[PDB]
């Protein structure tokens, strides 16, 4: 029953919500070994654990620069939600702190690396193996979305395959709990909804929307819109018209017409079904839910992993110190974090 | 092809968030 196990996951999750964790490690508990990935302002890190000896993946944050993209807001979410969260494609908050320069949280570290290397790399994935991917990201939208958070970054980079081969979303820095309406222009270019670009206010139905994108890109190895510049982007979002490669299958065009559905009243995920209206769509009649969120499914591909703390599947980034202050910075503005 | 008007793009590698 799922109505029984979400309402569940509801009250384990407001607990959290309401009195959430705090400073539960320090920045010398931990060896900084190498930069794992970037954000726009922020930078991953391997780190290794002193005392356990486990390897983590350590967010870094510099305070001074959240304050000066106006990202305080969504920082405070990402972390409230982030530690309050629980599921088996979600990416598992370790430890989180804060000092005088940063803030810092600490993952697991997901070593089989991001979906978008593996994309661009292979260049496209098979419908069965998109599909394997796609059902776990419509779990963790039910999970979600039933819990009125909006996870609104949708994106093969912000997705970590694991050592079984299984997705571990990551980044929750534009999740916000929100029941109805919100504004904020945010996200990524290719993947954000039309009500998003025309300054409506929007829902939930922006991350069904950008499933529908992250399933054409997966499946085309390119996505739906592009272009050089977000602009020219924008345009062909709001044009809605799409067109798909050769060997997409009927099954695979009828959903994503459905998905890429400038009409919300006719956007599947928020139809009077919901959620079902996906999952029961001919393009998933193989798939057996219960046993993806078992983990029981064999994964297509599963990386090739060679100790603790290799980062083979990861690209090399250019490194930087990582200064500590001896002055506290924007203390009241991150008393919670 | 759309492939390789894609891939001649400035948009193939890894794609930073917007928040305005
Ligand atoms: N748990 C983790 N395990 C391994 N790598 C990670 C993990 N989380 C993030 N990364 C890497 O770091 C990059 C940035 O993480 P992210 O949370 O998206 O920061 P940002 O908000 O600045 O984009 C990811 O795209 C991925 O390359
Ligand atoms: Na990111
Ligand atoms: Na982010």
């Amino acid at each position: 029953s799922v109505k029984e196990f979400l309402a569940k996951a509801k009250e384990d999750f407001l607990k959290k919500w309401e009195t959430p964790s705090q400073n539960t490690a320090q920045l010398d508990q931990f060896d900084r070994i190498k930069t794992l990935g970037t954000g726009s302002f922020g930078r991953v890190m391997l780190v290794k654990h002193k005392e356990s000896g486990n390897h983590y993946a350590m967010k870094i944050l510099d305070k001074q620069k959240v304050v000066k993209l106006k990202q305080i807001e969504h920082t405070l979410n990402e972390k409230r939600i982030l530690q309050a969260v629980n599921f088996p494609f979600l990416v598992k908050l370790e430890f989180s702190f804060k000092d005088n320069s940063n803030l810092y949280m600490v993952m697991e570290y997901v070593a089989g690396g991001e979906m978008f290397s593996h994309l661009r790399r292979i260049g496209r994935f098979s419908e069965p193996h998109a599909r394997f991917y796609a059902a776990q990201i419509v779990l963790t939208f039910e999970y979600l979305h039933s819990l009125d958070l909006i996870y609104r970054d949708l994106k093969p980079e912000n997705l970590l395959i694991d050592q079984q081969g299984y997705i571990q979303v990551t980044d929750f820095g534009f999740a916000k709990r929100v029941k109805g309406r919100t504004w904020t222009l945010c996200g990524t270019p290719e993947y954000l909804a039309p009500e998003i670009i025309l300054s409506k206010g929007y829902n939930k139905a922006v991350d069904w929307w950008a499933l529908g994108v992250l399933i054409y890109e997966m499946a085309a190895g390119y996505p739906p819109f592009f272009a050089d510049q977000p602009i020219q982007i924008y345009e062909k979002i709001v044009s809605g018209k799409v067109r798909f490669p050769s060997h997409f299958s009927s099954d695979l065009k009828d959903l994503l017409r459905n998905l890429l559905q400038v009409d919300l009243t006719k956007r599947f995920g928020n139809l009077k079904n919901g959620v079902n209206d996906i999952k029961n769509h001919k393009w998933f009649a193989t798939t057996d839910w219960i046993a993806i969120y078992q983990r029981k499914v064999e994964a297509p591909f599963i990386p090739k992993f060679k100790g603790p703390g290799d980062t083979s599947n990861f690209d090399d980034y250019e490194e930087e110190e990582i200064r500590v202050s001896i002055n506290e910075k924007c203390g009241k503005e991150f008393t919670e974090f | 092809t759309t492939y390789a008007d894609f891939i001649a793009s400035g948009r193939t590698g890894r794609r930073a968030s917007i928040h305005d």
